[PDB]
């Protein structure tokens, strides 16, 4: 009978970076999705494998809310089958993904006049990430034909690069908050239901 | 020209604090992000921390609460406070500089400082 804590997810004060995205397990509650779609705050509300209108009528199990902050033109990369820095090295969605990607502009919270430097993306990884795999490991990596055995060789590249968030930036570079809801369609007893 | 110099190394007791300084000369300290890296004898390089112009400090998940990165922009210097020194922190420390408007290339490096912990 109790409500699901979407307020603790969407209306949180701080979001984690896309390399270290926050995963919250939502279970044992009634989820009212009608306050999400009818809100005009969300610029992107794209659901794969389920219609958003039907979200109230279905009972899910193991609902996951994945929250992070990415820039404006990378929101298209939060989709199945997309390529880019975020899809390959930061946050990968499976090909058989069922769920919803919700993203909204957060320029008035996540930008500072001198530049906000709290959100960082994994610029490079040795291989592409597996679906729903998190890489919080920050490791020094080499450059080519010379090893990273000190300063002696070609200087060693760092994987994590911070976003330059300023309020004067044009759209597409502005901070966008992304919450990815992931569901499972009726296998074990369902714990998250609509009204 | 561009130059990074460090100070604060020596032989100290374990658990006593240290303050390693990285002075930058020849370039404006802004618009670049500063890194602290250490390498142990017989081991490869290990990244410690990052600090930006905002004051956002990012640490390695492997080591927590041992270090504190403190930037200062009046005199273009970078400070590291090391607390609760363990025996395994014997290492050569390096100060690194990345440009914020490019890939994460660390460009010029500090010469390094030696920290030896003993009992
Ligand atoms: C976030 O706060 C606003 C403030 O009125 C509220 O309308 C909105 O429903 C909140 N979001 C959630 C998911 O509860």
């Amino acid at each position: 009978t109790n409500l699901c804590p979407f307020g603790e997810v969407f209306n949180a004060t701080r979001f984690a970076s896309v390399y270290a995205w926050n995963r919250k397990r939502i279970s044992n509650c009634v989820a009212d999705y009608s306050v999400l779609y009818n809100s005009a705050s969300f610029s992107t509300f794209k659901c794969y494998g389920v219609s958003p209108t039907k979200l109230n009528d279905l009972c899910f199990t193991n609902v996951y809310a994945d929250s992070f902050v990415i820039r404006g033109d990378e929101v298209r990369q939060i989709a199945p089958g997309q390529t880019g820095k975020i899809a390959d090295y930061n946050y990968k969605l499976p090909d058989d993904f069922t769920g919803c990607v919700i993203a909204w502009n957060s320029n008035n919270l996540d930008s500072k006049v001198g530049g906000n430097y709290n959100y960082r993306y994994r610029l490079f990884r040795k291989s592409n990430l597996k679906p729903f795999e998190r890489d919080i490991s920050t490791e020094i990596y080499q450059a080519g034909s010379t090893p990273c055995n000190g300063v002696e060789g070609f200087n060693c590249y760092f994987p994590l690069q911070s976003y330059g968030f300023q309020p004067t930036n044009g759209v597409g570079y502005q901070p966008y908050r992304v919450v990815v809801l992931s569901f499972e369609l009726l296998h074990a007893p369902a714990t998250v239901c609509g009204p | 020209e561009v130059q990074l110099v460090e100070s604060g190394g020596g032989v100290v007791q374990p658990g006593r604090s240290l303050r390693l300084s990285c002075a930058a000369s020849g370039f404006t300290f802004s618009s670049y992000a500063m890194h602290w890296v250490r390498q142990a004898p017989g081991k490869g390089l290990e990244w410690i921390g990052n600090i930006y112009h905002d004051g956002s400090t990012f640490y390695n998940p492997s080591l927590k609460s041992l270090v504190t990165i403190s930037r200062d922009d009046s005199t273009n210097t970078l400070y590291l406070q090391m607390n609760s020194l363990r025996a395994e922190d014997t290492a050569i420390y390096y100060c690194a500089r990345v440009w914020l408007y490019g890939s994460g290339y660390m460009d010029v490096w500090g010469k390094g400082t030696l920290v030896t912990v003993s009992s």
